[PDB]
This record gives C-alpha cells, structure tokens and sequence, in this order.
C-alpha cells in the first residue's frame, strides 16, 4: 500500500505506465479464484524497446521497488555463453529452478518471480539462420523456448526484455504466448521535458544553489529536441561553467577563493553556453528555415503586406475547415526577386506543430533512385501529425531542366506530380507550398493542373522603395541618402532590378566608395 | 537502356571458433584436487619419520 | 640555522592509533585535534619524521609529521615548497594549518569539517602548467578537455554531492594521421599521479575459444569495482586507454565477420560503461582516424561524452613545435647562431606536427655525415672533429628536399603552372591583377559577404590559367586548392562526383579559403557534334 | 670493454669503417646507396653520448619499390647478412593470416617481443634487430576500400599500426619492405615515424649495364 506513482523519477511516460500496469499486473491483483472462473490466462512475456537514450534502464532498475516480495534477477546478454561444451545451455535452464521448485511445492500461492534480461539482442538472434559455425547460438535459444512455452504449468514468471533494436530478434519469440506485448518508448513531449527538468534539478534547487533568475519554462521551450540523457548532460555543463570561475585550471596553480565557494551559484548565461556545447542526434535541425530568412524582412512596400495577409488567410483556411484536407499553392516570379524567403516567412509565422523544407542542397550527390527514395520518405513521414506545412523549393532544379535537349529526369517529375494529388489518410490536413521561377516551362509540360492558386511577386521598380531599403540598411547619412536618389532620378528613372542584387551592390559600394560613383554606377550597369 | 546491378555468388570465406571437452571441468581433476589430502599424508610421513630420526 | 623560514605553516600528520585493539570508532575531529596539538605543544621546534604521543580523551596516538612547510614572517602566500628534508624545521604557531591524514594503519576516522582544503589525493597536482606538458600548439583544446573532464574531481566532495551530480567518464580524440593525438594520451597517463594505465592495443581482446573474448573485456574493470565497493568515494582514479577503437567496435548489424563476435564485444562494453551498477570513478580514452563507423550507441551521453577534434596546426603552432623539438640542442650549445626559427616556420606551409621531427633528423643527418663520410674516406673519426659539431642553416635548406608534405600536394600544381614566367608586355595585365587583388582584400575584410564568384573569359590560348594562379598565390590564405582535368582523368563517373563533393566539403574547414577551377568546358565533356555532354556533373556544379 | 675518456667509437659497432660499397656486389645503383647509408645507419656509429645529447631517435623504416626483376631482393638479402646483428626474422607475403578467430593478429604480435624484452632488460647497448616484410602489398591495403566481407584487411592493418608506433616506445628494430606497387598501401603507413625513407629502383643506365656485366663475369 505504501506507494503512489508520483513518487518516482520517471517523467513524461505516464501513459506507458498505465498501459503496462493494465496489461501485466492487473490480473494478479485479485485473489486467484476469480481468474480461473474468468477463463483468462496471464501474460508471461514482456518487451520494452526504444531508441538509444530514452530511460528504459532506469525503469528496469527502479521497478523492483514497487513490485513487493524481494528481487528480480538481472543478467547481461553475453554473460550467458560459456567455454565448456554444454555449460552455456545449462546456464539458462539454471535460472528457472527456484521458482519452479517453490511453485511445484506450494501450488498457486507461489510468490511472483520476475526475471529481466537486459540487452536481450546479444544472443537471441533469429535461430533459423546460417553461417554454420559452432551451433551453440542455436541451442541456447531453443533451450529458453522449451522452458518458456511448454512451461508445464509454471504461472508465476514474467520475463522482461530490454533492447535498442527490435528487428534483430527471432520472430519465433514474437508470437502469442511468448512476448505478447511490445511497448515502444519514444522521445518525450514538451511537458515531459519539463518534468525531466524538475526531477533532474530537484536537489540543486532545494539547497539554494541556483539563482532565482533562471526560469525553467523557457529552457524547456528552447530545448526542442532532447532526450533525458542530454538533459542531465546539459545540467552538468551548466554547473561546470559555474564551477570553473573560481578554479582557474592550468593557468597558475589551484587558486581557490575559499570565500566565493560558499557563494557559488549557477546562472542563466552558463546554461546558454551549456546549450552551445551539446548537440542532439535528433538531427532534423529545422533551424534551416531561419537561416533561409537570415537576410530578413523589411517590408519595403504594400505588395509584400498583401501577400502576407493572403498567406494568413490560407493558413486559417486549412486550420478551420474539415472538408479542405489538402491545399497546394504556387509562387512564381522573376529570378532573384526573392521568393523562398517569403514562403519561409509564412511558414515560420504559422506556428504549426510540424514543418520541413526540401531543397536541392540536402538532395545533392545521391544517385537517382536514392533521390526517389528520399522524396518518398519525407512525404510519408509528413502524414502523421494532424496539421502540417511542407515547402518545395525550385522545382525546375529538382527536375534537372536544361534547354539543350531539352533534357531532364522524367521519373522524379512523375513522382512529384503523383504526390501532389494525394489526399492524406483520414483526419489529416496538409498545406503544400511550391516555388518556381520559370513559369512558361511549367505551362508547357502541362502539369499546371495540380495547383489550386498561384501568386505573382513582381520585383521592385520605384526609386522610393529603393530609398526605403537603403534607409533600412543605414547605408549612408541622411544627406547622402537624399543626394543619391536625386541623382538617380535623372540618371535613369526607368528602373527594374530585383532585391538581392540591390543588397549586394549596397555592400560593395559601402566598402569601396560610398559616394554615388560606385553604387549608382553598378545599379546602372545592372539595370 | 541497361547496364550492371548486383552480381557475384561463387565467393565467400568463414572463420571457425572452438569449444572444449567437458570432463575437463575445473582444473582440479586427478593429481590436482587430491593434492590437498595427499599433502596431509605427506606431512604424516614427514612427522612419523621425524619420530624415526629423533 | 634557517635564517628566515622560522614558522610551521602547514603540517600533514599520519595519525596512527597507539594500540590497535583499542580502535575507537567515534568520529575524530581534525579541528579538535589541531587545537589540542597547538594548545598543549606551543613554540616547539619540529622536524619531519618526529614522532609524538598524543593523549586525546584517553585515546592515545602515534603522530608522525610526514611533511613540514617552513615560512618566514611576511609571506602573504605560502609559496615556500613543502620540504620533506629533515633539515627544514619551524616554530609552531597558532596559525599552523594542521592537516591530519590517517596513520599507516589507517585506523582513524578523520573528518573534513568545513576544511576548504585540497582533497586527500587531488590527482591534478595543485601547481601544474600547460607549458610543462611539452605539446606545441593546440593551446585551446586543453582548456575544453581539462575544464569539462577533470574540473569536477579537484573540488571538495561534499559540495559536489550537494550539486547532486556524477562525474563524466568518457573521452575521445580523432583526426587525420600524425597530428599528435597519441602524445596526449601518453602524457596524461604518465603525469597525473594515478594508477598505472592499463593499455590495450586495438585487436588485442579477441580470442580463440568461444566466450573468452568477452571475458577479457570485463577483466579490465575488475580492480575498479573491487576498490569502489570498499572505499567508496575516496578511491583514486583508475584510467584505462583504448587504442584505435574502430578495429573491433563497428556498427553492429553489418555482416562483418560471419561469426558474430563484434556484436558481443560491443554489447559487453555497452552494458558495462553504464550498466545497472554505478562506478563513478573511471575514465576511458580513445583514438581513431574515422569517427563514422563507431556504433551510434557509444556516443550517447554517459559514454564518450566530450569529443574533441585535432586538426593541422597554424603558423604559431609551427613555431611552437620548432621551439619544443630543438630544445636540448640549443641549451647544449650545439646549434649555430645563424638559424632563425621564424623563417623556418614561414617556409613550412602545410607541414603536419609529425613531419617537423623528420626535418630535424635529416638536418642533423647531414651534419653528422660531413664528419664520418661513410664508405670511401673512412676512419676520420677523431676528437677534434666531434668536439665542434654544429648544424648550419643550409643543412635545413638542403633538408627541405628530402621531407615532403602530404597535404600540400595540390599547390605544387599551382606553382608549376607559371613555370613559363610572367611578362608585362601590356598595361592591361596590371589592371587585371590589381582588380583581383582588390576583390581578394574585400573578401578578407568583410564579415557578411561570405561567398564571391568571378569568371575569366577570352580567346583560346590567351594565357588565362596562369593569371588566375598568380592572383591566387599572392593572397597568402591558409587553404588553397585547384581542380583541373588532369586530376580526374581515368576515373569513373560516380568517382568524379564523389571527388568533387569531397573537395567542396573539406573546403569548409579553415576560416579563409581559395578554390580554383580550370577549364570548366572540358570538365563536362563538351563535344559539338551532338552536341553531347554529361548533365549530372553540370547539375552538381551548378548546385555547388 | 669500457668507453675511455677519449671519445672513441662504439665498442660493438655495427658498420665497421673497414667497409666498402664494392664489397656488396651490386653494380649500377650507386647514389641510392649513398642516400640509404646517410639517412639511416649514420646515427648508430657515433658515440651514444653525443647522439643522446642529440635527442633524436633513429629512423625505423625502409621501403623499396620498382619494376619486376631489378634487384630489390638482392639489396634486402645483402643488407640482411653483412651487419653485426641477430638473424633476421623472414616472413613471406601471406604468412601471417591464420585460421582461428584470433591467430593471425597474435602472429603479428609474435614478431617483436624479443627486441621488446631485451630492450627492457638492457637499454641503449642492445644489439639491433631486423625483420623483413617481403611483398608488403598483399594484405596491407587501404582501410575501408575493399568490402572485405571477411574482416582481416582491417584487423591486420590496425595491429601493425598500433604496434609499430604506439603508447610504448621502442627504438632498436629496423623493418624493411619490398613492393611493386606503392599506390595501394594504406596512407597512414607512409608518414614520418613509420617507413620514413622510400626509394624507387629503376631500370639500369648503360654504364650501370657495364657494371653489371663486370660483376656477373
Ligand atoms: N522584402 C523582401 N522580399 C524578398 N526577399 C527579401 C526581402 N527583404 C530581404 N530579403 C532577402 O533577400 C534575399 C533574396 O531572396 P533569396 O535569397 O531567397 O533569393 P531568390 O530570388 O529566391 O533566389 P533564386 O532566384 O536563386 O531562387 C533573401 O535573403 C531574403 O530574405
Ligand atoms: N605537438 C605535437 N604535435 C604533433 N606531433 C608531435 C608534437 N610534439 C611531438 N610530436 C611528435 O610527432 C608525433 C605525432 O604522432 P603521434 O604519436 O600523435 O601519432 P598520431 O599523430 O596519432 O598518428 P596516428 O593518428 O596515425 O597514430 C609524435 O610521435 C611525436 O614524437
Ligand atoms: N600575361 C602573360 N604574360 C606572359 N606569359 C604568360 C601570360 N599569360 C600566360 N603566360 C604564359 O603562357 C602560358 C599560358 O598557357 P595557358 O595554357 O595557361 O593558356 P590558356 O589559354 O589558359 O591555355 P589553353 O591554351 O589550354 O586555353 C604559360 O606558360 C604562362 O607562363
Ligand atoms: N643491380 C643489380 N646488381 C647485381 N645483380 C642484380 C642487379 N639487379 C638484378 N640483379 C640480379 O638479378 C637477380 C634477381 O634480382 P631480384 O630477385 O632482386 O629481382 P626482384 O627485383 O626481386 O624481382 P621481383 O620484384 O620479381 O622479385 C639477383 O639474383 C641478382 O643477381
Ligand atoms: N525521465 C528520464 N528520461 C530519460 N532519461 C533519464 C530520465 N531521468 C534520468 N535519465 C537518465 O538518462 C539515462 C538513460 O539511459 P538509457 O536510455 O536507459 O540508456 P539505454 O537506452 O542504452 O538503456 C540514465 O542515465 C538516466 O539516469
């Protein structure tokens, strides 16, 4: 009775606890008499599995506290094998003796015995295999199966298996009556992330060792992609930045300010540096988006504003209605006018749970079949979360259009055309945003029928907008910014450049000769 | 049209491991575990013959 | 006798218990003992190895002064070396930092009581400097390594316990050959006042009989666990160093062997680094040249946490290496006064850290050969000749012709491209070179303009490539490279793609880089009869 | 014997200054002989006092390559058996590979321990040890290039890399290798510290051809 689930350190994984508890131990709560009158057998086999660094070992270690009587036995996979002929087989069928005897004696009163194989995949590889070395690796697994299936009425045993990779294992362990339930344990959510901070940071918090300045919620918000393992790693990095301010390692000797030791305290900036040190293998790194828009949005005209409101209309549209489960749009305009950034602006402002982008850079260097595979991977993955934003960049480049033949790769084009018309599985919605610069080509391949609506983005032409951007760039002083535009008015009033080129010219002229004679010159040659 | 894609077959190698006789058992097997009780006897000869020489 | 050092500053006493059947289990307070020692015994002269009978609450002791510090009045800091010689003596004062350590018998339950003092066997040896290691360059990575790894072992344990933290227990070093990634492991093993390292060469674990390989990898920790269960935290550090890890610990799941041994060793090591049981006093080192084949699981935090990259040195490091290598020679007066090391550092552009040593060897070899003249003119060895040996600058100049870089193999193409010489038969050339220099400067100074591309075009045979080479050579950038048809000839198409991809990828290391591409047209297989040419290479370039 | 105050050369010298290039019997190749003797053996004739004052370790590697049938094995054999050192430990090409799971790499480890122990016992007065790899280019291939479904191409290379220059130092052996194709050997074997001096042996000159006729007849 002296227990509740709150009192132990596993954060986030509450649902999994409920499922496992309901599947494993519920049947053995009641007096035995009910269950035979209920005509239901107990589950004997358990599998826990997940990626490296999820916390499973902590569960396997701690659960022995809750689960009364005495102690689950623990073994490591490779410990079982042995030198002498026949010893290895003996070893496995030596574990079951005690419970067998006790049970055989006492009938159903037997105390429940638990055994846990950590690192199961060591030796239980798929028995129907070849390589034809010494056959010990077969005998072993056969032995377990004999003791596990034809148990001869041994109904007080739960075997628990821990692994990092389910696939390796014999399918002849994955069947009813033997390892029935398989529990997947995946990366924590944001709330679980907060509990992991809570549990890791307990002690240091009580003892007045962290400055009140720190606020856990924002740290949890930032750390979008971390398993618990990394979380304690980050904690120790932050603590270390704290400790290293008194002890100056290397330089000089050990200079300990005995006084400052009492005042030692971690602070927020330490945590930021700690963040700067560690890096997850979570790997998606969708910060890609922000580096795309690193040149930024200055909103130099109304056209951008109108476009942004239209994008807002569509994101609301897909969010609200239930019959619109798929919307696609095309964004076209002159080259270098700057298109990808605008779509990125829409996407980042959207704030959906789910985003990715596809761009030739990540695609670079594979062979064709690998391209095809990658593209498929990304689409299928996108279908999971309820609401999803996905961006396709520079289609023409993905298809390898060159006008000589004209030559290009058909298969990828077909794949994309088919993919864009796929309504997702039930009760998902999707928003697909594609950009291009060579509209006529798209017209002539005649795939223009797969786009619901299209957006033009003309480049800038009026000297006033130039004045806006250049005041934003702080190119020159006020009089300078006036005189240049006055001179440009008569030098070449008709004007058509773009945006990217304008920034490039601005920088070149800024360094070299920020008078008219360079910036205006380059702008004229370009125009 | 066509080219290469998967080929070989007749070509593979294998290493080979090895276990050992069981009787081997623990090192103590004849003239090993008996040396414990054979020593007490030999200490007996030493003594009884210490009586002899004295 | 002493002159100035007349007081006892800090005294470390091995407090054996008098009679060992009387062993009192009650906690012994170092503060009470120090106060009693001063109060009862004041203004006495003590020397190292003086033994004393200390009666504290009827529990006698055999105090032995292991060591004594002698300090003069007026010393704010005790910079005087703690002297183990019996000659040093002092006068006990009310300020003596009295440290008690357990006797030889270890029977006394001494406690630290707010004693903000060095831990009993603080491994890092309180006065210790990077210059004494003997490693030139890489003066930053030592900060990362020592800060992250050993910073937390020095600090007193109770506070660390208050933090509620566990020590790191992994360390990895990787890089290209010859950069000095083995020297560090050795000197760290040797200079840290720990147990002797348990060295293992890479494929030294595996063994014939089934089940003997794994047994070996778990014999290495046996002493550690044996000690830890007994003495707990006051264990001294055990260090075991793996050499050349990727031999055995590949990604499990491949078809490496056909037997299934690699998986087992991986499994055992994985289970034992973290496992169910806590060790908290162990450290493992690694070295390798390829970081990509290690099974991913090893790299999760808790195992091989901090990973450090070792790359080729810059100029300052090169100067430091010459300073370290040619150390004994100078102080033994065997060196001509004419050599100036800065110029040597300047000449050796792409030399690695392992090549300078061969240079020294070759230079000396010339010197010695001048005397012996192996072969024909034998037996000239005599005292006069060997009594005035000195290396000269031209020996090093000669030595440059024997040792050759390994990474600086593509710039040779550039310097030979202008073998024909250069002539300034027209004004135009000067304008062009000046413009190029302007652009080079520009990319050098700026911060936000991180990519600039230029093109050179004109009629065939006009002498284009040489001009680019001259522009490139005068920049002085650390990293220069050239891609030309000569390199790619004979390869297969996929190999070409791979090669170009790799070239761009390793062009992302140095802060400043210059890259030259020769005759794009021929790279893409242009022939006008079709015309025909290879799309894939084109697209790759256009993307890149 | 004992080293007097006067700096006389080593008691148990290796090269014996009553030595001559025409004793070998290899005609033609002449400058290469000069190079090899200059770079490698010079350090071991002078008194240890100076050379230790000179704080340099002797070179511990030699590589010979060239077309087939030029004289490589002749050089190796001659250098083998007109010096003052223990008998070389010859090994033909694929002699190392062995059956059981850990026998090949033990076989590489077998070659060096004698020098190791003797070095521990005495030190700088050790006799030199020589080991000859005939035909290096069979097993020591680039790592990660051959699929090597049979994993012997990597364990062998790693063992030799670790043990020729490892955590523990050893400076009284000399390893010399012969090959026809140096383009496939692993690159880490060709840095200073391992196989320092590399020599090409080419087809003979006309005057060399005269020399060869003189030798043979
Ligand atoms: N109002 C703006 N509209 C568009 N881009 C802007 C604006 N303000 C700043 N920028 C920046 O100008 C740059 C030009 O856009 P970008 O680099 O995407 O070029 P692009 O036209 O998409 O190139 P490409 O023709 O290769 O597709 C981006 O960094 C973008 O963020
Ligand atoms: N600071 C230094 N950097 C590099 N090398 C140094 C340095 N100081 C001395 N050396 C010499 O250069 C050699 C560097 O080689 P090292 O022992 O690190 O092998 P390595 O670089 O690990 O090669 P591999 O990675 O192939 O084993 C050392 O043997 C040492 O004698
Ligand atoms: N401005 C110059 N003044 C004097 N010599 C030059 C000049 N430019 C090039 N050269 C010399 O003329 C030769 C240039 O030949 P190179 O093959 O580089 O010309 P190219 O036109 O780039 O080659 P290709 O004929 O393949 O196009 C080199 O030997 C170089 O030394
Ligand atoms: N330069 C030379 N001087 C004297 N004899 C020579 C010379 N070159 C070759 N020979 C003769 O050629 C014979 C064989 O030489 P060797 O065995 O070295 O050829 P190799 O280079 O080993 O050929 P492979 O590389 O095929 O083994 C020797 O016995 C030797 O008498
Ligand atoms: N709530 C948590 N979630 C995940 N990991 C945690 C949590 N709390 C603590 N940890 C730490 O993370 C590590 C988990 O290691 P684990 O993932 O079990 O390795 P493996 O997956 O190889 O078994 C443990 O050291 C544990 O102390």
């Amino acid at each position: 009775p002296d227990f509740k689930f709150e009192d132990l350190g596993v954060g986030g994984l509450d649902k999994e606890f409920t499922k496992i508890f309901r599947r494993a131990f519920a049947s053995r709560i009641f007096p035995p008499s009910v269950i035979e009158k209920l005509g239901i057998s107990h589950v004997k086999g358990l599998l826990l599995y997940g990626p490296p660094g999820t916390g499973k070992t902590l569960i396997a270690r701690k659960i022995g506290t809750m689960l009364n009587a005495k102690e689950p036995k623990i073994v490591n996979g490779p410990e079982i094998l042995s030198k002498y002929v026949g010893s290895s087989e003996e070893n496995i069928r030596n574990l079951f003796k005690d419970a067998e005897a006790e049970y055989r004696a006492k009938g159903e009163e037997s105390s429940l015995h638990i055994i846990i194989f950590d690192e199961l995949d060591s030796v239980f590889k798929q028995r129907g295999s070849r390589g034809d070395g010494t056959g010990v690796g077969d005998n072993v697994v056969n032995q377990l199966l004999a003791k596990m299936d034809g148990v001869d009425q041994l109904n007080n045993i739960l075997v628990i298996g821990m692994t990092n990779r389910k696939d390796l294992i014999d399918s002849a362990l994955l069947r009813p009556g033997r390892f029935e339930v398989q529990v997947e344990i995946h990366l924590p959510d944001e709330k679980g992330r907060l509990q992991i901070f809570d549990i890791q940071t307990k002690k240091m918090r009580e003892n007045n060792m962290m400055s009140d300045d720190v606020n856990l919620a924002e740290l949890a918000a930032l750390t979008k992609n971390f398993s618990g393992a990394e979380i304690e790693g980050l904690v120790k990095s932050a603590s270390s930045f704290a400790i290293n301010k008194t002890v100056n390692i290397g330089k000089g000797a050990t200079k300990l300010n005995t006084k400052d030791i009492a005042k030692l305290k971690v602070t927020r900036e330490d945590f930021l540096n700690a963040l700067n040190d560690v890096t997850p293998a979570f790997g998606i790194s969708e910060e890609d988006l922000k580096t795309c828009v690193e040149g930024g949005m200055m909103l130099y005209s109304e056209r951008v504003n109108s476009i942004l409101k239209n994008g807002a209309r569509y994101v609301r549209q897909v969010r609200e209605s239930d019959k619109s489960r798929l919307v696609s749009l095309l964004i076209h305009g002159p080259a270098g006018s700057g298109k990808t950034a605008l779509a990125a602006e829409i996407a980042l402002k959207s704030g959906f749970p789910f985003i990715r982008l596809i761009s030739p850079n990540e695609l670079s260097g594979m062979s064709e079949s690998a391209k095809i595979a990658y593209i498929d991977n990304t689409f299928r993955d996108a279908y999971k979360s309820p609401l999803n934003i996905l961006v396709i960049d520079s289609l023409e480049t993905l298809v390898d259009w060159v006008p000589i033949g004209p030559r290009f790769s058909n298969n990828i084009l077909q794949m994309l055309k088919v993919a864009l018309k796929r309504k997702p599985p039930q009760d998902r919605r999707l928003l697909i945003m594609t950009t291009t610069s060579a509209y006529s080509v798209l017209q002539q391949m005649d795939i223009l029928s797969c786009f619901d609506n299209e957006i033009a983005v003309p480049n800038m032409t009026n000297l006033d907008e130039l004045n806006n951007v250049m005041i934003e760039s702080n190119f020159l002083d006020d009089a300078g910014r006036v005189k240049v535009i006055n001179e440009l008015s008569r030098s070449c009033p008709n004007f058509n450049v773009g945006i990217k080129k304008t920034l490039t010219n601005i920088e070149t002229a800024r360094h070299d000769e920020d008078p008219v004679n360079e910036l205006v010159e380059l702008m004229t040659q370009s125009a | 049209e066509v080219e290469a894609a998967i080929s070989d077959v007749g070509g593979q190698q294998i290493f080979s491991q090895a276990l050992l006789n069981a009787n081997r058992r623990g090192e103590a097997k004849t003239a090993l575990a008996e040396v414990q009780a054979r020593h007490q006897e030999l200490l007996k000869l030493e003594k009884s013959m210490a009586e002899l020489t004295q | 006798y002493s002159g100035k050092q007349s007081y006892l500053g800090s005294i470390d006493i091995d407090i054996s218990f008098r009679a060992r059947g009387k062993a009192v289990s009650t906690v012994f307070d170092q503060d009470e003992l120090a106060k009693q020692f001063v109060r009862c015994y004041e203004s006495q002269i003590f020397s190292p190895t003086q033994y004393l009978i200390m009666e504290f609450q009827g529990h006698f002791f055999d105090l032995k002064i292991r060591n004594v510090q002698a300090i003069d009045l007026g010393d704010i800091e005790p910079t005087s070396a703690v002297a183990t010689g019996i000659e040093t003596k002092g006068i006990l004062t009310k300020q003596t930092q009295i440290n008690f350590f357990k006797g030889r018998d270890g029977l006394v339950n001494l406690k630290s009581s707010n004693s903000l003092r060095p831990r009993s066997n603080a491994v890092i040896r309180p006065d210790f400097k990077f210059e004494d290691l003997g490693v030139g360059g890489l003066d930053k990575e030592f900060t990362k390594i020592f800060r992250r790894a050993f910073a937390s072992r020095i600090f007193p344990p109770s506070v660390i316990e208050k933090l509620g933290i566990s020590h790191v227990k992994g360390l990895l070093l990787y890089g290209p050959p010859g950069t000095g990634k083995t020297l560090i492991a050795r000197k760290i093993g040797t200079m840290l006042n720990a147990k002797e390292p348990k060295i293992v060469n890479g494929p030294e674990i595996l063994s014939k009989y089934v089940g003997s390989s794994e047994e070996n990898i778990r014999n290495l920790f046996k002493d550690a666990e044996a000690e830890y269960r007994a003495k707990g935290e006051e264990s001294s550090l055990h260090i075991i160093i793996f050499d050349e890890l990727d031999s055995v610990f590949k990604q499990r799941g491949s078809r490496g062997d056909g037997t299934g041994v690699g998986d087992n060793v991986v499994n055992q090591l994985l289970a034992k680094m973290d496992g169910v049981d806590q060790l908290n006093n162990i450290l493992v080192i690694g070295m390798t040249n390829r970081k990509d084949l290690i099974d991913s699981a090893l790299l999760r935090p808790g195992r091989f946490e901090v990973q450090v990259e070792i790359h080729l040195p810059d100029e300052k490091g090169r100067l430091q290496i010459f300073d370290i290598q040619t150390k004994k020679m100078r102080e033994n007066n065997m060196m001509s006064d004419d050599v100036n090391l800065a110029e040597l550092a300047a000449l050796t552009k792409n030399f690695s850290g392992a090549e300078i040593e061969g240079l020294v060897k070759s230079a000396s070899s010339f010197a010695i050969n001048k005397t012996v003249n192996i072969g024909k003119g034998a037996t000239k060895l005599n005292t006069k000749d060997i009594a005035k040996l000195k290396v000269t600058r031209e020996d090093f100049l000669n030595a440059l012709n024997d040792v050759t870089p390994a990474f600086g193999i593509s710039e040779e193409d550039l310097k030979t491209c202008v073998e024909g010489g250069m002539m300034l038969y027209s004004e135009r050339v000067n304008s062009i070179l000046k413009n190029g220099a302007r652009y080079v400067r520009q990319v050098r100074e700026s911060d936000k303009s991180r990519l600039v591309s230029l093109l050179i075009h004109g009629p065939a045979g006009s002498g284009k490539t040489a001009l680019a080479a001259e522009i490139a050579l005068k920049s002085g950038f650390p990293f220069i490279r050239l891609i030309s048809p000569n390199e790619l000839s004979g390869m297969s198409e996929s190999a070409k793609i791979a090669y170009i991809d790799n070239t761009f990828r390793d062009a992302y290391k140095s802060p400043l880089n210059i890259l030259v591409i020769d005759s794009l047209e021929t790279l893409v297989d242009w022939v006008p009869i079709g015309p025909r040419f290879s799309n894939n290479i084109l697209q790759m370039l256009k993307v890149a």
